[PDB]
């Protein structure tokens, strides 16, 4: 006889593993829910640079229930994977891609210059005010840095968006890293997201 | 809106759009300097025209907002750096004129070899053996051959080019507000605008030729003891009174006395200071040299080299397959792109430039946190000097024990301590009066003081008087014999040099004071103090932010170069080679010559 699809797996794979990946200022936002997270083929890996988890352990999360559970990917630069994180600052944090300040979850990083070479990514530099917590601003309108009002990109007038360029010859700081950053919250709720040791929490109806 | 802050959003704007566009005229300067062909020439100049042409953009639209109105001097000093219109000036024709020349100056130079009269396929140029004829050959006449042919070959077809290239130059730096082309290259030194810390661009010449004046007695008794020496290699050559031929020197042109170590060691049966026969013994590969000079960074607690290093540098010779411009450099790409051109050998002085050109590189690696135009050190003679300060504790024989290239039941002697302070004082000394004469002759002649008909005229007259080099030939004003060095043929500043050497026996006192050394400045070594690295570091990250007086201040204490650490580190052999030079003239006369005639009428 077969086992039954009592509960699902969690579609890491599908998050992680992805052919492509989005631009930091917009950045991919996915939902996990009623799965079951394992952590353990996150922990054996040898490619992810970054692997810090706030709120939470990294080793107890194969135990942890939670009832909202986000996976949020993107690809920045090597230099700019530190913004990611509570209480950063740069043109990733304030204009692209804000981890809230008591942020709970994990945020993991990887080189892709193998992948991502060349590609077509992009960071916004310019930017009236600094972008709320987990905000997203896709907008394409010229930045209005002077008194002089803006028509036509110029002098004090700035395209907001600019693109990145990733080469093999780079340094490791300027190479793409494929960033996941995997967002919990937990309330006095049922449980959507469990760990393989916790599968029968609150996963079954 | 105030002016400050819609003009570090115009900065903001250009240190990203400017990353990519100097990183690809780097990409193709890279490519012609290892793989000379006209396909790169072309890569390189269509690169360099976009950065270029990207420069002058931005240069006018930095003009928009006035330098008064900043007060943030971090703002101020790239405002100003983006702001002057350095090529600008000149006309579209004399732009193109000007980089024409200092194309073909710098291809000439690196192509031009001398052929045999007998097989015309029989070709030396400098890189592979003209130098080696100059560094290792034992006779008068070889040694006059790759001299002068060199000059008379390479330096003739340097010389009307050379004359345009000053008037270009010239018309260049005034039209930027500077009085001539020296005053320009004089400029990198200057700090306007902080209260006890500021340097005019005139002070330069006051305290080299101050600080020149203080190292003429040290030089004199060292150029003494060499004269005898050589006499003994070349016997009825060189006169007792007279000054040294310039083709019997340790290299092409008298840069370096390195290579008259053999001919001049004082105690020549101790065990070799000079480890090049050791490396030899202890097969050692080019991959050595600069492991083992990562290791020395490494100990300091300086960063390791990046993978990138070592996949894209060009650390040996590639072949007949390709030329390539062999002068050691050190490449700060951009965008964390660092590498090393250098067509290295197994000698010790090969050991040493790579400590150079790392020190190059660490500095690089370590201000690349700051801004786009901030991405330079304090002054040229700081950049050159890091890696000096290295190679200073790595010449050591404590340090040369340490990685087995002496023997490791060595001792040391006074005798040792001699003859290892005198290889220094070929390298360090030796260079002092070439490099204050060349940049002196250089300065006088965007000045004006020189007139084209005594550009070889004065130039050996003051090879004469100040280094106490005699030409062994008669050279007319159809030779160039400056333009004959890689520095004056390839537009770069030589005072970089000079100051380099006094600063870097300041920045050494400092150095191992922070390590725990009782001991003499001499046989001093900071090769695991990670206390000594983080003072070096502290300076290295600041880039060309803070000025080189204050960032010199807080290092060695000073706010200007000493010459008093660097006779202080020579005191041993100059109290030594006033004893040997009892029984010698010490001085040098300007009217013997190697070609005059000993008859009367
Ligand atoms: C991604 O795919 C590779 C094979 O292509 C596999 O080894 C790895 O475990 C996968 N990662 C995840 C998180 O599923
Ligand atoms: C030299 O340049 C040619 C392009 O003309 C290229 O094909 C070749 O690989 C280069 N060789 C080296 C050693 O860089
Ligand atoms: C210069 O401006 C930058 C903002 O672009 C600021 O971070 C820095 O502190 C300023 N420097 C000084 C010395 O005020
Ligand atoms: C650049 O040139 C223009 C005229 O060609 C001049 O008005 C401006 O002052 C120059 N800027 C600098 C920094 O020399
Ligand atoms: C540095 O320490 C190592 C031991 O870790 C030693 O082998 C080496 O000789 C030391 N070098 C110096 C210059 O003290
Ligand atoms: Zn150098």
């Amino acid at each position: 006889v077969r086992f039954p699809n009592i509960t699902n797996l969690c579609p890491f794979g599908e998050v992680f593993n992805a052919t492509t990946f989005a631009s930091v200022y917009a950045w991919n936002r996915r939902r996990i829910s009623n799965c079951v997270a394992d952590y353990s083929v996150l922990y054996n890996t040898t490619s992810f640079s970054t692997f810090k988890c706030y709120g939470v352990s990294p080793t107890k999360l194969n135990d942890l229930c939670f009832t909202n559970v986000y996976a949020d990917s993107f690809v920045v630069r090597g230099d700019e994977v530190r913004q990611i994180a509570p209480g950063q600052t740069g043109k990733i944090a304030d204009y692209n891609y804000k981890l809230p300040d008591d942020f709970m979850g994990c945020v993991i990083a990887w080189n892709s210059i193998s992948l991502d070479a060349g590609g077509s990514y992009y960071y916004r530099l310019f930017r009236k005010s600094v972008l709320k917590p987990f905000e997203r601003d896709i907008s394409t309108q010229l930045y209005q840095a002077g008194d002089k009002p803006c028509s036509v990109e110029g002098p004090d007038c700035y395209y907001p968006l600019q693109s990145y360029y990733f080469q093999s010859t780079n340094g490791v700081g300027y190479q793409p890293y494929r960033v996941v950053v995997l967002s919990f919250e937990l309330l006095n709720a049922p449980a959507t997201v469990c760990g393989p040791k916790k599968s029968t929490h609150l996963v079954v109806n | 809106s105030t002016i400050e802050e819609q003009a570090k959003t115009f900065l903001d704007k250009f240190n990203h759009e400017a990353e990519d566009l100097f990183y690809q005229s780097s990409l193709a300067s890279w490519n012609y300097n290892t793989n000379i062909t006209e396909e790169n020439v072309q890569n390189m100049n269509n690169a360099g025209d976009k950065w270029s042409a990207f420069l002058k953009e931005q240069s006018t639209l930095a003009q928009m907002y006035p330098l008064q109105e900043i007060q943030n001097l971090t703002v101020k000093l790239q405002l100003q750096a983006l702001q002057q219109n350095g090529s600008s000036v000149l006309s579209e024709d004399k732009s193109k004129r000007l980089n024409t020349i200092l194309n073909t100056m710098s291809t000439i130079y690196s192509t031009g070899k001398v052929c045999n009269p007998d097989n015309p396929q029989e070709c030396l140029l400098l890189e592979p053996g003209l130098n080696e004829i100059m560094a290792n050959s034992l006779d008068y006449n070889e040694r006059l051959w790759a001299w002068e042919s060199w000059r008379s070959e390479v330096g003739k077809q340097l010389r009307p080019l050379y004359e345009e290239y000053v008037v270009l130059k010239n018309e260049m730096a005034r039209a930027n507000h500077y009085e001539d082309y020296g005053d320009y290259w004089r400029g990198d030194y200057e700090v306007n605008g902080v209260d006890g810390y500021d340097y005019s661009r005139g002070q330069l010449i006051e305290d080299v030729e101050h600080t020149f004046e203080e190292i003429k007695p040290l030089y004199e008794h060292l150029h003494a003891y060499v004269r005898a020496k050589l006499m003994n290699a070349y016997p009825s050559y060189i006169s007792p009174i007279g000054c040294l031929p310039a083709h019997l020197l340790g290299d092409m042109w008298g840069r370096f006395w390195t290579n008259l170590y053999s001919l001049t060691v004082p105690f020549g049966q101790k065990p070799n200071i000079d480890v090049t026969d050791a490396m030899v013994d202890q097969a050692w590969d080019a991959q050595r040299i600069f492991k083992e000079a990562e290791k020395f960074f490494v100990s300091v607690g300086l960063p390791n080299m990046t993978q990138g290093f070592w996949e894209n540098s060009m650390l040996t010779d590639p072949g007949n397959v390709q030329k390539a411009v062999c002068h050691p450099t050190a490449w700060d790409l951009g965008k964390g792109d660092f590498r090393i051109l250098m067509c290295t050998k197994v000698t010790m002085d090969d050991f040493l430039t790579a400590h150079h050109e790392m020190g190059h590189i660490q500095y690089d690696m370590a201000y690349a946190a700051q801004p786009f135009l901030l991405r330079n050190g304090a002054n040229e003679g700081f950049h050159e000097a890091v890696g000096e300060i290295m190679s200073l504790s790595a010449a050591t024989p404590k340090h040369l024990k340490s990685i087995g290239l002496l023997s490791p039941d060595f001792q040391e002697d006074n005798e040792t301590e001699i003859n290892f302070l005198l290889k220094q004082a070929l390298t360090i000394v030796g260079t002092l009066p070439f490099t204050y004469m060349l940049e002196k002759w250089r300065w006088m002649v965007f000045k004006g003081e020189i007139p084209k008909d005594q550009w070889m005229k004065k130039w050996w007259e003051m090879k004469r008087e100040i280094v106490g080099v005699v030409e062994p030939v008669p050279h007319d004003e159809t030779y160039c014999d400056p333009a004959s060095l890689f520095h004056v043929s390839n537009d770069y500043s030589f005072i970089r040099y000079y100051t380099r050497t006094l600063y870097q026996f300041q920045f050494q006192e400092a150095l191992c004071q922070a390590a725990k050394h009782e001991g003499p400045l001499h046989k001093c070594d900071i090769s695991n103090s990670t206390e000594a690295g983080q003072k070096l570091f502290n300076m290295l990250r600041l880039g060309k932010s803070e000025p080189w007086t204050l960032a010199l201040e807080n290092v060695v204490g000073a706010k200007n170069m000493n010459v008093r650490p660097l006779l202080n580190y020579f005191e041993p052999l100059f109290t030594w080679l006033k004893d040997q030079n009892k029984n010698s003239f010490v001085g040098w006369s300007t009217d013997w010559s190697p070609y005059a005639d000993q008859s009367i009428k």
